[PDB]
RNA sequence: CUUACCACUUUGUGAUUCAUGACUGGGGUGAAGUCGUAACAAGGUAACCGUAGGGGAACCUGCGGUUGGAUCA
RNA sequence: AGGACCGAACCGACUAAUGUUGAAAAAUUAGCGGAUGACUUGUGGCUGGGGGUGAAAGGCCAAUCAAACCGGGAGAUAGCU
RNA sequence: GCUCGCCGGAAGACCAAGGGUUCCUGUCCAACGUUAAUCGGGGCAGGGUGAGUCGACCCCUAAGGCGAGGCCGAAAGGCGUAGUCGAUGGGAAACAGGUUAAUAUUCCUGUACUUGGUGUUACUGCGAAGGGGGGACGGAGAAGGCUAUGUUGGCCGGGCGACGGUUGUCCCGGUUUAAGCGUGUAGGCUGGUUUUCCAGGCAAAUCCGGAAAAUCAAGGCUGAGGCGUGAUGACGAGGCACUACGGUGCUGAAGCAACAAAUGCCCUGCUUCCAGGAAAAGCCUCUAAGCAUCAGGUAACAUCAAAUCGUACCCCAAACCGACACAGGUGGUCAGGUAGAGAAUACCAAGGCGCUUGAGAGAACUCGGGUGAAGGAACUAGGCAAAAUGGUGCCGUAACUUCGGGAGAAGGCACGCUGAUAUGUAGGUGAGGUCCCUCGCGGAUGGAGCUGAAAUCAGUCGAAGAUACCAGCUGGCUGCAACUGUUUAUUAAAAACACAGCACUGUGCAAACACGAAAGUGGACGUAUACGGUGUGACGCCUGCCCGGUGCCGGAAGGUUAAUU
RNA sequence: AAUUCCUUGUCGGGUAAGUUCCGACCUGCACGAAUGGCGUAAUGAUGGCCAGGCUGUCUCCACCCGAGACUCAGUGAAAUU
RNA sequence: CUUUAAUGUUUGAUGUUCUAACGUUGACCCGUAAUCCGGGUUGCGGACAGUGUCUGGUGGGUAGUUUGACUGGGGCGGUCU
């Protein structure tokens, strides 16, 4: 659940955490984390290349698994651990075969059931399977870009991906982010919409939290010495300027994308 | 209040050591300039 | 001599009432002055109830409900 | 439990006085702010100059900053003194 | 040398960093000490730091750096693969006394320990840069147990007291003692084990992961301290012989017990939480190629080896950073007594000091403070500064409110000491003796002795008992910014920035964008519940009208339009 | 009004007297709705106004204890010119 | 032979499918006890993408400069033949 919190601070009034108590509280599977690394934002030059970055937590490196093939072997989920590099819930998994990997856990995150992932499989709520193969209309979930790739799409909380047509050797489905896309339909998606979810429902309250997060704080443009930023400003606030990037562009239009090289595949674009 | 000068062998030395101003063009090009000029220790002597 | 209780009386802070105030909410009275004419007949867009927004003003529009609606609808 | 409360160390600098050829090229004394945190600190590393860094003041980048310092162009140019 | 004052979570002690003979002794006093100076961190001589166990090397890696070939770039060079360096972190081992003018977990004495080679003996599968396990890790909090160590009695040694009293029923001092060795306990974790099978651990594996049956439960790991040995040793107040007058030999009493503690240890624990909390080697185990009475491996023991540098001294300062023998800056460790909540503070211990110009006088005036009749903010830009307030427990406490707050609101009462309750209570602590037992670091019961609040009565001295230091002034209205935070090092801390929340907008992954002629990289080992940019800046109620201009999104038919032909 | 020039606007409040302050009016020189509008509990070394206590801030300074200043011995500057 | 038509034909237009340059930051092999790189196989994409020369647009992101004088101070205003 949610919750929101007893106002006991005059930042701890709003708040409202969010948790899932049936989530393992202890140190994760040893043999399947590696380091992590803290990039500070910066490049290698050591130049800040992306503001807003740094501080945060530790944070150790899971290991997931998006490939996810082992076709024709079951496996039971044997927990639930909350993942620190992702907002999703990851789920150990474990074959009968022996050997134990990671998921991204979706919407039937139950707890001890059991999934498999062939070829064949069965259309069911975490299961590896090649669009090729599963029906349509369905919610899938960590959707594949190229055949082998590893899937990267629907990869966050809460995100789900509906399949639409598998006309040819492509199939047509349609992103979180309402846009039609296609792929080479030949390629595996786990199913089931991903777990968690309710994750959109944070808040933090304090900048603690943010701070603590890894996320830096950011400073606004017409509140800076003009030297510094486009909308240097300055003398009782003005602006008349027009809202661009610290590197004078309309922050409102142009769309910036320009790849070309994947028009063919984008079918309805993003709306 | 706290003086601009904080020292500290190591850096001191792997900051403007032989070596150091010995593997790179200009650094290398440096001491050449400085036994040119003809000087006593070349860089913190230690 | 001293102690206990204790009246007067003192200090601090809450509760209640009456009175009162720049200014302002609408309410009631007479001239019945100005702006319209909402409702009463089908009132000239049937009306009213609740409710929400809007507007010089009655009031208008949206939503459901009532018939305490005239014509044979 | 808490960027919770009072208050040392610790970190910081709100007020006043004294110093203003100082004990000191920013401090001393008396008060003063935070003090489990966006805290504080030792150690070593990476960002280099029209570049970095910046919870943004044009602040900091070795007592220097609306473009550091060192050397060179270079005896710049100076209808001005 | 005797007095006096100062510091004592330091102004003591030890280590890092940095310093580099400043260390000790001897000598000399020109220059150097803000003066003298017989003195010194000054001069000049010598003397002076001994390690198998402390440290660095070394093994292992982090950030990051370097980088064969390699991928890029006019050149120089950029980047980065294998790998290789690189601590601030992980790997094995020595304590206790004694000694020097100056050394010390180095030298000496006593008592131990780590690991490698070689040999003897018993036993046995050994073998990796390769698999596994382990190393190996967060925040906060809540105990209990123990040690440190303190106080008090016992004990031993000394002392009967410059002035009234002091044989005990009193005063003073001491009461220490380790590693390692055995025991493995308060507790902490965890059920073991044999056999069989296998799409896993890149090959293999007996190991680890998975699935099976049976069998016993009282299995195994970890663990502070305590207890013996260490140690009839040492040390030890105290003495007598010599002295250099600072010191030197010899001798050497007791040496227990009770209670109270830790911010140390058990505790890399335990409980819980969301912000989910290094790597690598050592280590143990598993097999590969291979070896195949061999070689090797395990344990006991004998022996040899443990190289080389660093060890002086200052270290919160007169040796370090500040030009100075400068009121500033400087990381970590230790943690005494009374009072106290306490690392604040006050007075003292050990220990270290009196800050390198002195002697007088006792003007105005400046500086720092103490006290003031009557008045009480008339001061003044403004109560600036001062003065005041302050502790504990109990009584009691407003509008407003997001119901948490506001709130220590305000305003009040009591506080010393002495007798009693109660010969020291409540409580804490826990010795006999008895029972039973696997059978003692057992359990039970027993409550001696030790320590020990507060309260309530009655009495009592002073002007006053939170008597010192120390330790809130309070309330009312109103602007601003929700809030904790940040900022102009060195005139500005604010109403400025930042924020939690919000909205617009871009981004489909080789993402947008940013660093970069490039390769490459941050973005992210993420993937639209994500990331970037811009504006607003909790929260409540809201956020109206204008698209003419500018910009931006969409369209493309037509008009105009480049290179080119 | 952190926006009001004319401005000490006008009226009410507090005062012995109030160009500040609080509550209002509206005539807004020249507010106005995310370069956000209006409120808001709690918060603040934030701006303004008021009260009690408190007092050498003052009326109006006096006394006092110390550090200098003064006299002696020693060493021995500076700016300026 | 001029005006207008069918199959040939060459050339500019759009538009299809193919692969064989070219790309692939899909998978596998070998160099190899390497997620760099290179060669190979396969899949995907495909003359698109990107790049080079030329070229229209945009372009305070950046850069070099200009932005007069008489003025009863300068500015404002006015003036400059
Ligand atoms: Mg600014
Ligand atoms: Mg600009
Ligand atoms: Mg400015
Ligand atoms: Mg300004
Ligand atoms: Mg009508
Ligand atoms: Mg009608
Ligand atoms: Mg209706
Ligand atoms: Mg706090
Ligand atoms: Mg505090
Ligand atoms: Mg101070
Ligand atoms: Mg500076
Ligand atoms: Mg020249
Ligand atoms: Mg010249
Ligand atoms: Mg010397
Ligand atoms: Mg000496
Ligand atoms: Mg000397
Ligand atoms: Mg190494
Ligand atoms: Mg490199
Ligand atoms: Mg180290
Ligand atoms: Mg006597
Ligand atoms: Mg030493
Ligand atoms: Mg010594
Ligand atoms: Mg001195
Ligand atoms: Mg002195
Ligand atoms: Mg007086
Ligand atoms: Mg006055
Ligand atoms: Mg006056
Ligand atoms: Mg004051
Ligand atoms: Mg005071
Ligand atoms: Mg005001
Ligand atoms: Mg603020
Ligand atoms: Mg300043
Ligand atoms: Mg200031
Ligand atoms: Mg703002
Ligand atoms: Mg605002
Ligand atoms: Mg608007
Ligand atoms: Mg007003
Ligand atoms: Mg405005
Ligand atoms: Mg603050
Ligand atoms: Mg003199
Ligand atoms: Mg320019
Ligand atoms: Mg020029
Ligand atoms: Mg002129």
């Amino acid at each position: 659940a949610v919750v929101k919190c007893k106002p006991t601070s005059p930042g701890r009034r709003h708040v409202v955490k969010v948790v899932n108590p049936e989530l393992h509280k202890g140190k994760p599977f040893a043999p399947l984390l590696e380091k992590n690394s803290k990039s500070g934002g910066r490049n290698n030059n050591g130049r800040i290349t992306t503001r807003h970055i740094g501080g945060g937590h530790k944070q150790a490196y899971r290991i997931v698994d998006f490939k996810r093939n082992k076709d024709g072997i079951p496996a039971v989920v044997e927990r639930l651990e909350y993942d620190p590099n992702r907002s999703a819930n990851i789920a150990l998994v474990l074959y009968k075969d022996g050997e134990r990997r990671y998921i991204l856990a979706p919407k039937g995150l139950k707890a001890g059931d059991q999934i498999q992932s062939g070829v064949d499989a069965a259309i069911k709520p975490g299961n590896t399977l090649p669009m090729r193969n599963i029906p349509v209309g369905s919610t899938v979930h960590n959707v594949e870009m190229k055949p082998g790739k590893g899937g990267q799409l629907a990869r966050s909380a809460g995100t789900y991906v509906q399949i639409v047509a598998r006309d040819g050797a492509y199939v047509t489905l349609r992103l979180r982010s309402g846009e039609m896309r296609k792929v080479e339909a030949d390629c595996r998606a786990t199913l089931g919409e991903v777990g968690n979810a309710e994750h959109m429902l944070r808040v933090l309250g304090k900048a603690g939290a943010a701070r603590w997060r890894g996320v830096r704080p950011t400073v606004r443009g017409t509140a800076m010495n003009p030297v510094d930023h486009p909308h240097g400003g300055g003398e009782g606030r003005n602006f008349g300027k027009h809202p661009v990037t610290p590197w004078g562009v309309q922050t409102k239009g142009k769309k910036t994308r320009s790849n070309k090289r994947t028009d063919k595949f984008i079918v309805r674009r993003r709306s | 209040m706290k003086r601009t000068f904080q020292p500290s062998v190591l850096k001191r030395n792997r900051s403007h050591g032989f070596r150091a101003r010995m593997a790179t063009k200009n650094g290398r090009q440096v001491l050449a300039r400085r036994r040119a000029k003809g000087r006593a220790r070349l860089t913190v002597s230690k």
